């Protein structure tokens, strides 16, 4: 995160903090006791799925104090649309071997209906995005969970406002910008899957999957983040869904 | 009626035929009489932040 501020400890608590092999991947959003949603790029040059972690009610990276809580990825689901290597349909869904407890820092992030995303919360200007990311472009990851609070935009509003550069991936339905072109804030390396969280009277939904951008906080440009609204029922239909053998699970998408 | 201000509900919203709505809410929470609002039937519902709902 780049021009953010630190999360008050306990008030991301659906943020989730992914390793591999005890190593920093990425983020993911917790949405109830065992599923995550994070961003399918994050599994581009997985070999060892078996060493894939998620912490959740994480916080300070150089401290245990206690609401840690880690659990092993029993399942990695990706729409059939992704293409490793790009960054269209960039959405994960992860199964974890065992539930968390909720607790005061872990607690889900409500995943929204498809409608009340579309014509209510779309709306919503505001929205807090977060993770233990690179705090500059080119710079060190956090040892602290960051938070910061970015408008969204048309895309269309987007393309024309930001300064067209070359072989830039296209902005499709699949995604939408959110931040500001003033290179101050926005999202970075190591964030995605984070969430981008959208308040809408007294409750929190996921309306965001940190996924891409050029650079971090680029003059003329924005982040691009994974808009959930076009996943929801693919979401809640594989949720109900009996595990299957193997880490790795390509889905149909729609 | 929905797409009006989400109808008006303070979570999910359906249309019916006519001028029929219904407000919905998340699991984790029951509609008041209100037919409107939602209130927490757990500890730990979603979207709500604890060490602050408790401050
Ligand atoms: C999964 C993640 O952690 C990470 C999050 C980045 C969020 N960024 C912002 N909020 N600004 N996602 C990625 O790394 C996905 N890829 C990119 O963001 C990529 C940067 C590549 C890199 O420096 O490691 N940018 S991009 O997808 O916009 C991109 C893609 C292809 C080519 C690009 C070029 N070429 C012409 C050199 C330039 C700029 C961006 C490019
Ligand atoms: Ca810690």
């Amino acid at each position: 995160i780049v021009g953010g501020k630190v999360c008050p400890k306990g008030e991301c608590p659906w943020q989730v903090l992914l390793l591999v092999n005890g190593a920093q991947l990425c983020g993911g959003t917790l949405i109830n006791t065992i599923w995550v949603v994070s961003a399918a790029h994050c599994f581009d040059k997985i070999k060892n799925w078996r060493n894939l972690i998620a912490v959740l009610g994480e916080h300070d990276l150089s401290e245990h104090d206690g609401d840690e809580q880690s659990r092993r990825v029993a399942q990695v689901i990706i729409p059939s649309t992704y293409v490793p290597g790009t960054t269209n349909h960039d959405i994960a869904l992860l199964r974890l071997h065992q539930p968390v407890v909720l607790t005061d820092h872990v607690v889900p992030l409500c995943l929204p209906e498809r409608t009340f995303s579309e014509r209510t919360l779309a709306f919503v200007r505001f929205s807090l995005v977060s993770g233990w990311g690179q705090l500059l472009d080119r710079g060190a990851t956090a040892l602290e969970l960051m938070v910061l609070n970015v408008p969204r935009l048309m895309t269309q509003d987007c393309l024309q406002q930001s300064r067209k550069v070359g072989d830039s991936p296209n902005i499709t339905e699949y995604m939408f910008c959110a931040g500001y072109s003033d290179g101050s804030k926005d999202s970075c390396k190591g964030d995605s899957g984070g969430p981008h969280a959208t308040h809408y009277r007294g409750t929190w939904y996921l309306t965001g999957i940190v996924s891409w951008g050029q650079g971090c906080a680029t003059v003329g440009h924005f982040g691009v983040y994974t808009r959930v609204s076009q996943y929801i029922e693919w979401l809640q239909k594989l949720m109900r869904s009996e595990p299957r053998p193997g880490v790795l699970l390509r889905a149909p998408f729609p | 009626i929905c797409v009006n201000e989400n109808g008006g509900c303070e979570q999910y919203c359906s249309d019916h035929t006519g001028t029929k709505r219904s407000c919905r809410c998340h699991e984790g929470y029951s509609l008041l009489a209100d037919g409107v609002s939602c209130t927490p039937t757990v500890e730990y519902p979603c979207g709500k932040i604890p060490i602050l709902e408790k401050r």
